[PDB]
């Protein structure tokens, strides 16, 4: 209801996605968690050229990828090819972003720009990895990270209304 | 009982870690990390601003303690080596940082060479420290140092980084996808450095005697591995440059001084009596000292120039042999400062306290008061 | 093969038998006939090109009238393009890999993240490059074409064929 979503979106099985309201998602997102899963919350948003597609079977013969997960007010910026990546909440994503298989990325992280994580590369909280492979390059903020990620909900709940109908 | 961290300095790769444990926790480089820094500053660096070096050091040392060292700077010791001649603003820019900012119970400047020859156990000999920015001789003699006995040459890595930037700009063979030379005016630094280690290597002496004939009217080994580049500039390295980087290191120049030279120029400055006690007990430290056969051309090249009429009807006859530290010769002297920051009975005493610091103010160094 | 109906195609492409081709699969095979291969699955955001038009020019005498080919076990992932890759038996493309033109992919060929391709480049077999590190010629023999690379290839296939399945049953 509250999440204004774009009209030039992509994905299949309607109800595998889940994205509550005050969302904000954009076009060209060619998002295809049909067969597993796809889970989100409120007031999130993510951008555009990111086909985020889904981690895996999630019902393999031995181990499987799950089938996703995402958080509240977080920001998967341009071109962020992501791929079974557990967002927590106040996550905050960069632009040409590469998420790795099996990547459970805790709660206030932040990733780069271009950064192309590994397979099963765990992410710290409040800790910003980054870089060409995985590397914890410094530490982020608690608080103005937690503010930005609600500036972030709130920017994105107050610039999607327009040019997307 | 509280440990020891024993930090160590360099221009190129700072030492640290704990006290007893064999071998530093970790070996980070002198760079920095700085938003809008496409080149890291080194934080050793002399004749520069005050102010600049106090907050380079307060940061650098900041994030060697909160990344590699796990602990806060008000438990444990401080046992700051620091090779001997340094300059004395960048030691009293050490000392405000360390009694300023983090508060430590005492620091201790201690040298290089000598705990360098504490690794070994015995009470002395020369030690030749093949450091980044020069080389430095400086014999110990009962566990004092022979400090008017001394030597220094720019013949470090820097000079090996500068001859190797120089011929590979000249013969820059990046191909296509076939010569294209200076295509860039500067090349970095890591990967001249990853050339050193990689690639070149230390000559035999008669191998460099050859290098000394083909300087003017030739190369006898012409081994080469086209080195790679990222972005397709693959590049192809030369058979005899591989040779000439060290040719370079162990060069005279009609001046008699080579790296090599150094160590018999101190041993003639040392008196009559430790003369055989220093040519029966040579160590070899630094980092420069870690190539394939430096060691080998080194006692080489020292034999060959002992029964040269110059240096022969003072020394003569002796019996040079050189030992094996239990470390690697690029991180002895941290060893030696690991055992030194270990003993917890006399270093409360023998360091420079907090207390008298704040209400003093002087540093103990070789001055007069 | 999984011919999707979003898996958007153009022009003459004689595909081969077990060419999963995943939703959003765009594609372009006019100027050079594409032949797939038998094992792969192409994945979303792909895009397969053929023959680079007059757009860079090629001022060498024009005259190709060359079609593209593929090869069994090379599934190409999402993000990657296709810019008419010589492929083999086995040559996986992961995430975001900028094809080059002529790059003979042979096999155990483990396109690495953002590992831009080398044009005119002989591409061999059992090597995997480095992400950072491009060109990085690194497990010659564990990256191997054949029993592991391969083999590492032939399973990952076996996700790949359950989701052949499911993707055929769900459409
Ligand atoms: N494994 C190695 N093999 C050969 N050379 C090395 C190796 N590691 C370091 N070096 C050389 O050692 C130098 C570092 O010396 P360093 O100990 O930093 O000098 P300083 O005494 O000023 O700290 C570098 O210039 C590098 O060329």
């Amino acid at each position: 209801s509250g999440n204004k979503v774009s009209r030039q979106s992509v994905l299949c099985g309607s109800q595998n996605i889940v994205l509550n309201g005050k969302t904000i998602v954009m076009n060209d997102c060619i998002i295809r968690g049909d067969l597993a899963n796809v889970r989100v919350g409120r007031h999130c948003v993510v951008k555009s050229r990111s086909v985020i597609r889904p981690p895996f079977k999630k019902f393999s013969k031995g181990v499987a990828f799950f089938p996703l997960h995402i958080g509240d007010h977080v920001f998967i910026e341009e071109d962020c090819v992501v791929n079974a990546a557990q967002i927590g909440s106040y996550v905050h994503v960069g632009k040409n972003c590469v998420i790795g298989r099996r990547c459970v990325l805790k709660d206030c992280c932040k990733i780069l720009d271009n950064t192309v994580l590994p397979p099963e590369t765990v992410v710290p909280p409040f800790t910003v990895f980054s870089g060409c492979p995985g590397l914890f390059s410094g530490e982020l903020p608690e608080c103005t990270q937690e503010l930005m990620i609600d500036v972030t909900k709130s920017y994105y709940q107050k610039f999607l209304p327009l040019t997307q109908v | 009982e509280k440990t020891a961290v024993v930090i160590d300095l360099g221009e190129a790769f700072t030492k640290c870690g704990f006290a007893g444990e064999t071998g530093p926790r970790c070996i980070i480089p002198s760079v920095i990390k700085k938003a809008g820094m496409p080149k890291p500053i080194k934080v050793v660096q002399y004749n520069i601003n005050t102010e600049e070096l106090y907050s380079y050091l307060k940061e650098f040392i900041h994030i060697l303690y909160f990344r590699h060292l796990l602990v806060n700077p008000r438990d444990r010791r401080v046992v700051v080596i620091e090779s001997v001649l340094c300059p004395s603003h960048f030691r009293e820019t050490l000392t405000r940082v360390l009694f300023k900012y983090f508060e430590v119970p005492s620091v201790l400047l201690a040298p290089s060479h000598l705990m360098a020859l504490l690794t070994l156990g015995i009470n002395s000999a020369m030690v030749l420290d093949c450091g980044y920015r020069e080389s430095l001789v400086l014999p110990i003699y009962e566990g004092i140092p022979v400090l008017n006995c001394w030597g220094a040459l720019p013949l470090g890595g820097k000079a090996l980084h500068k001859e190797l930037e120089t011929q590979l700009l000249e013969q820059c063979t990046v191909d296509t996808g076939q010569s294209l030379p200076s295509v860039m005016g500067s090349i970095p630094e890591g990967v001249l450095e990853d050339i050193k280690v990689r690639t070149c290597f230390v000559s035999d002496l008669t191998r460099g005697l050859k290098i000394q004939a083909a300087k003017f009217n030739r190369p006898s080994p012409p081994p080469n591995v086209d080195y790679p580049l990222d972005g397709e500039k693959i590049l192809h390295v030369l058979g005899s440059i591989r040779d000439s980087v060290v040719e370079i290191l162990f060069e005279q120049d009609n001046e008699e001084k080579s790296v090599a030279t150094l160590i018999l120029d101190s041993l003639m400055q040392c008196p009559i009596d430790t003369r055989k006690q220093l040519a029966e007990n040579l160590v070899i430290i630094g980092g420069t000292s870690m190539l394939p056969g430096f060691l080998h051309r080194l006692l080489a090249e020292i034999r060959y120039l002992v029964e040269k009429p110059k240096y022969k009807k003072t020394l003569g006859t002796k019996t040079f042999r050189i030992h094996t530290p239990p470390a690697k010769a690029n991180c002895v002297a941290w060893l030696g400062g690991a055992i030194f920051g270990a003993l917890q009975d006399i270093l409360g005493s023998r360091s420079v306290s907090k207390e008298y610091y704040n209400q003093t103010g002087r540093i103990p160094d070789w001055c007069s008061l | 093969a999984v011919v999707c109906v979003e898996s958007e195609i153009r022009g003459d492409v004689t595909i081969g038998p077990r060419t999963v081709i995943h939703p959003k699969a765009r594609i372009i095979a006019e100027a050079g006939p594409i032949v797939i291969g038998e094992g792969n699955l192409i994945e979303e955001q792909a895009l397969i090109i053929n023959a680079h038009p007059d757009n860079i020019t090629p001022d060498a005498e024009d005259s190709e009238p060359k079609p593209m080919i593929i090869g069994t076990n090379n599934v190409f992932e999402v993000g990657c393009y296709s810019q008419a890759m010589k492929m083999g038996d086995n040559n996986v493309i992961e995430s975001k890999a900028y094809v080059g033109r002529n790059v003979i992919l042979t096999s155990g060929c483990i396109i690495g993240a953002c590992c831009n391709l080398n044009t005119f480049e002989v591409i061999p077999e059992n090597t995997v490059i480095y992400g950072a590190d491009c060109l990085r010629r690194v497990q010659t023999e564990r990256p191997q074409p054949q029993t592991l690379q391969l083999d590492f290839l032939m399973k990952i296939l076996p996700n790949y064929h359950h989701l052949k399945k499911t993707m055929k049953g769900s459409s």
